[PDB]
C-alpha cells in the first residue's frame, strides 16, 4: 500500500530462499499494461499537465548483486527464454535507407529488448529509473539520481512494457516503486487514459508482474492449408503451388498484440 | 494530404471524370492498424458517382488522384475526413485513417 | 477494452533443408546469392489481402505456428524480429512495416523474378526485384544460429523456387562475390522442401503426429609427449605405412620415413591421448578434424562444387557432418594402424 514518504509499490520477495529446495531458475517479470506512444510527434502545475514524459523506478533490495539485475523496456513481441541471458544475446537489427544516388536519407534502430545492465551501471541499495518522453520519440535512464550515457530512440508508433530481468540472489530481491519526478507525470497518468492529468501516483489492481512461462497449452487448427511441393523444372527449379483458401476467426487482445 | 503507394499499377487509360460512378472495394483501418470497414466483407462493390458531396472529401479526391485498376494506399488528415466529430462508436475524434481502395471499373 | 473480433487467413512458411550460419571456425562463404520468381498470384481470393513474402530467418528463433501468433495474425517472415523478409513495398521485421522505395513500386505479380543478396562477415541483406536492386538495405543483425531462404505465402500463390543454381537456371546474373544457394547443400541430405516445425504431418492411413524437429546449431559446423618406446613403435609403423603406400600404389627406407613423415599428425594424435574400434573412429574423428583446421586456416570453405581457385573443398565439414565414405576410408587406415599396434605387441588403454 502507498505510503506517505513512499509512492505504492510493487515488491518480489523469494519464498524459499533459505530453503534448499526452491529453485533458483531465471525469471523475467512483465507488468500487465501497455504504454502507448502517440501516432504522430514532433511541480510547476502548467509544465507537469503538459510534461509527455513518464517516470518509473525499479529498486534492486540490498544483498542482491546489481550484475543479475537487467532493468529496461520490453516490446510485446518478445519470446526470448534463455537460461543465461545477456544483453548482447539481445536480438536486434537495423533498417538503413537510401536513395537512388546512394545516399542514406533515413536509418533506425529496432529490437523487442531495451534494458540497460544493472552490472553496467556500477553494500547499498540503488533504485534504478527510467525517464521516457512520449512526444520526444526517445527515452533517457536516470538510475541512482544520476544520468546514463545509453539512450534509445523508437519508432513513432509501439508499444512498451515496464519490465526487470533478475536472477535470484536474496531473499527480499526487488521492488517496483511507481513514483513522479517533480517536473515528470508519473506513469499511471500514461497507464490509464481516465487518471491521463492526475498527478497522484496510483496503483490499480489491473496493473501486475506477469512471469514468462517456458511452455503454455494451445489448440490445434481443424484444418490446415494443403501445401504442395515438387522439383517440376530441371532448369525451372523447385515449385510450390496451393490452391484451396482457408479462413480462420480470431480475437484481439488490444493490451497485448495477441491472437 | 492524399499520398496514394501505388500497390499495384494502374492501366492509365481512363481516370474519373464528373457524372461517372465510380466502383471500388475499399478497405480500411485505423492510423494504429485496427480495422473498422472493409467492404470485401460484405461483398459488394461500393457504387458512388463523383462531383457530388456523396462520399468524404478525401476519399473523392484519392479517387480522383487514382486510376482504373490501381491499388493505393490511400491516408488521409482528420480536417478533410471527420475530425472532432465523427461516426459514433467506429471513428475516434481526430483520428486518421488509412483507405485501401481498389477500383474495378469507371462509369 | 473491449476483445475485438475479425476473420483473418491461414499462413504457411516452407524452406529448403539449406542451413547458412557464421562461426569462428565454421567453413561458410559469407556470401549467397538466390532468386525467386512468381508464377501466379491472385491478389484477393479470400476478404483479407493475401501477402507474398521472400526473405530469410534463423532456424533457432522463426515459430510461425499456423494460428494467432502475434500481432494480427497471419505471421508472415517478418513478423518477428528473428526472421527478415519483405512484400515487396515494405520491408518486414518485427511486425512493422518499413516504405521502402523501388522502382517498380508495385506487389509481387505473376511473372516477376525477385532475389536475395546477404553477406554473413558484414551484417547487410540487400534484395533485387527484377534485376533492380532496393533503396533500402537490412542491417546489423544476429549472427547466432544458421539462416535459411523461406516464403510465407497467404492461402494462395503459384510460385516456384530458382534458388538452385543446379536445379535450376538462375533468371539474373548474381553480383560479384555471392555464392549460389545450391553450392550449400548439406552432403548429408538431398535437397528438398519441408515445412518449418510441422508438429502434423499428413499420412495415408490417418494424420501423423509429429514431435519437436531436432536441428543441428552453427556449433555443428564448428570444427604431447613421445615416449621413446613409441618411437620405436612409431619406426614399426612406418615401416608398416611404407608397406601401405607400396600397397596404394597398386619397402624402401627412404619411402618409410616418408610415410612416417605424413603419419606423424596420427602419432601426435596418439601420444596426445570393439573397444579398439571406438578409439580407432575417435582417433580418426580428431585427425578429419585437425584436417579441417588446417583448412580453415588456408581459408577453405564448404562447397557443392569444389574450387581450387575459390579453396572449395567437399571434405570441408566437420566429422559429424561428414559423408560416409570418408568416415570408411578413415576406419579403414585406423584398422590398419590398429593391426600395426597389435603386431608391435603394446595396447593402450581403451
Amino acid at each position: 500500500d502507498g505510503t506517505v514518504d513512499t509512492p505504492p509499490c510493487l515488491r518480489l520477495a523469494h519464498r524459499t530462499w533459505g530453503s534448499q529446495n526452491s529453485l533458483v531458475e531465471m525469471l523475467f517479470l512483465r507488468l500487465s499494461l501497455p504504454v502507448q506512444f502517440h501516432q504522430h510527434f514532433r511541480d510547476d502545475p502548467e509544465i507537469i499537465l503538459n510534461t509527455t514524459t513518464y517516470y518509473y523506478s525499479v529498486r534492486v533490495f540490498a544483498g542482491q548483486e546489481p550484475s543479475c539485475v537487467w532493468v529496461g523496456w520490453v516490446t510485446p513481441d518478445y519470446h526470448q527464454h534463455d537460461m543465461n541471458f545477456d544483453l548482447s544475446k539481445v536480438r536486434a537489427v537495423t533498417v538503413t535507407m537510401g536513395d537512388e544516388q546512394g545516399n542514406v536519407h533515413s536509418s533506425l534502430k529496432c529490437s523487442n529488448c531495451y534494458m540497460v545492465w544493472g552490472g553496467d551501471f556500477v553494500h547499498t541499495d540503488l533504485v534504478i529509473g527510467c525517464l521516457v518522453d512520449l512526444a520526444t520519440g526517445l527515452m533517457t535512464f536516470t538510475a541512482n539520481g544520476k544520468e546514463s550515457n545509453t539512450f534509445f530512440q523508437v519508432e513513432p508508433n509501439t508499444k512498451l512494457f515496464p519490465a526487470v530481468f533478475v536472477l535470484p540472489t536474496h531473499q527480499n530481491v526487488i521492488q517496483f516503486e511507481l513514483g513522479k519526478q517533480k517536473n515528470i507525470m508519473p506513469l499511471s497518468a500514461a497507464m490509464f487514459l481516465s487518471e491521463r492529468k492526475n498527478p497522484a501516483p496510483q496503483c490499480p489492481p489491473r496493473l501486475e508482474v506477469q512471469m514468462l512461462m517456458p511452455v503454455s497449452w494451445s489448440r490445434m487448427p481443424n484444418h490446415f492449408l494443403q501445401v504442395e511441393t515438387r522439383r517440376a523444372g530441371e532448369r525451372l527449379g523447385w515449385a510450390v503451388q496451393c490452391q484451396d483458401p482457408l479462413t480462420m476467426m480470431a480475437l484481439h487482445i488490444p493490451e497485448e498484440n495477441r491472437c | 494530404g492524399v499520398e496514394i503507394e501505388t500497390i499495384s499499377p494502374g492501366d492509365g487509360r481512363t481516370f474519373p471524370k464528373k457524372g461517372q460512378t465510380c466502383v471500388v472495394h475499399y478497405t480500411g483501418m485505423l492510423q494504429n492498424g485496427k480495422k473498422f470497414d472493409s467492404s470485401r466483407d460484405r461483398n459488394k462493390p461500393f457504387k458512388f458517382r463523383i462531383g457530388k458531396q456523396e462520399v468524404i472529401k478525401g476519399f473523392e479526391e484519392g479517387a480522383a488522384q487514382m486510376s482504373l485498376g490501381q491499388r493505393a494506399k490511400l491516408t488521409c488528415t482528420p480536417d478533410v475526413a471527420y475530425g472532432a466529430t465523427g461516426h459514433p462508436g467506429v471513428i475516434p475524434p481526430n483520428a486518421t485513417l488509412i483507405f485501401d481502395v481498389e477500383l474495378l471499373n469507371l462509369e | 477494452l473491449l476483445l475485438q473480433t475479425n476473420l483473418i487467413n491461414y499462413v504457411t512458411s516452407i524452406r529448403p533443408n539449406i542451413f547458412v550460419g557464421r562461426a569462428e571456425g565454421s567453413t561458410q562463404y559469407g556470401k549467397w546469392y538466390f532468386e525467386v520468381m512468381v508464377d501466379e498470384v491472385v491478389p484477393f481470393l479470400t476478404a483479407q489481402a493475401t501477402h507474398l513474402r521472400v526473405g530469410w530467418a534463423l532456424t533457432e528463433g522463426y515459430s510461425p505456428y499456423p494460428g494467432g501468433g502475434e500481432g494480427w495474425g497471419g505471421n508472415g517472415v517478418g513478423d518477428d524480429l528473428y526472421s527478415y523478409g519483405f512484400d515487396g513495398l515494405h520491408l518486414w521485421t518485427g511486425h512493422v512495416a518499413r516504405p521502402v522505395t523501388s522502382p517498380g513500386q508495385h506487389l509481387l505479380a505473376p511473372e516477376d523474378v525477385v532475389s536475395c543478396c546477404l553477406d554473413l562477415s558484414v551484417p547487410s541483406i540487400s534484395f533485387r526485384i527484377n534485376g533492380c536492386p532496393v533503396q533500402g538495405v537490412f542491417e546489423a543483425f544476429n549472427l547466432d544460429g544458421l539462416f535459411f531462404p523461406v516464403v510465407s505465402f497467404s492461402a494462395g500463390v503459384k510460385v516456384r523456387f530458382l534458388l538452385g543454381g543446379r536445379h535450376g537456371e538462375f533468371k539474373f546474373l548474381p553480383p560479384p562475390g555471392y555464392a549460389p544457394c545450391h553450392e550449400a547443400v548439406l552432403p548429408r541430405e538431398r535437397l528438398r522442401l519441408e515445412p518449418i516445425k510441422e508438429y502434423r504431418r499428413e499420412g495415408p492411413r490417418g494424420p501423423h503426429l509429429v514431435g519437436p524437429s531436432r536441428c543441428l546449431s552453427h556449433t555443428d559446423f564448428v570444427p604431447i609427449v613421445l615416449p621413446p618406446h613409441l618411437e620405436r613403435i612409431r619406426e614399426k609403423l612406418a615401416e608398416n605405412i611404407h608397406e601401405l603406400w607400396a600397397l596404394t600404389r597398386i619397402l624402401p627406407e627412404p619411402e618409410r620415413n616418408y610415410n612416417l613423415q605424413m603419419s606423424g599428425e596420427t602419432l601426435k594424435t596418439l601420444l596426445a591421448l570393439p573397444a579398439q574400434t571406438t578409439l580407432v573412429d575417435r582417433l580418426a574423428e580428431n585427425g578429419h578434424n585437425v584436417w579441417a583446421r588446417d583448412r580453415v586456416a588456408q581459408g577453405w570453405s564448404y562447397s557443392a562444387v569444389q574450387d581450387i581457385p575459390a579453396r572449395r573443398n567437399p571434405r570441408l565439414v566437420p566429422y559429424r557432418l561428414l559423408d560416409e565414405a570418408t568416415k570408411r576410408s578413415n576406419r579403414d587406415s585406423l584398422c590398419q594402424a590398429v593391426r600395426t599396434l597389435l603386431g608391435y605387441g603394446y595396447n593402450i588403454e581403451p
